[PDB]
């Protein structure tokens, strides 16, 4: 989609991956402004948008 | 010779839905049987701690 309408997804009850996006090789940076990258399969959320 | 479902009135509105949950398909009787009862059916549904 564009920046004017964005699609935004609905992934629940799901049993997240992050350990992929972590070490992948094909992003340019993660870099990304919330909690640290580290660490991210102990946390635990409710919902995630797309 | 046989019954069919065709009314599925149980919902109207279709707005922005949330996370939903299916199962596998099957067939059931659906067939009116007269005379005594064969079975009976218990759901205990609670609500706590979400
Ligand atoms: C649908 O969207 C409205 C407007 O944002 C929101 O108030 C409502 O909670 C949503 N319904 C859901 C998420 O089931």
């Amino acid at each position: 989609a564009s920046v004017y309408a964005w699609n935004r997804k609905r992934i629940s009850n799901c049993v997240a991956d992050y350990s992929v996006l972590y070490n992948s090789a094909s992003f340019s940076t993660f870099k990304c402004y919330g909690v640290s990258p580290t660490k991210l399969n102990d946390l635990c959320f409710t919902n995630v948008y797309a | 010779k046989s019954w069919m479902e065709s009314e599925f009135r149980v919902y109207s509105s279709a707005n922005n839905c949330t996370f939903e949950y299916v199962s596998q398909p099957f067939l059931m009787d659906l067939e009116g049987k007269q005379g005594n009862f064969k079975n009976l059916r218990e759901f205990v549904f609670k609500n706590i701690d979400g």
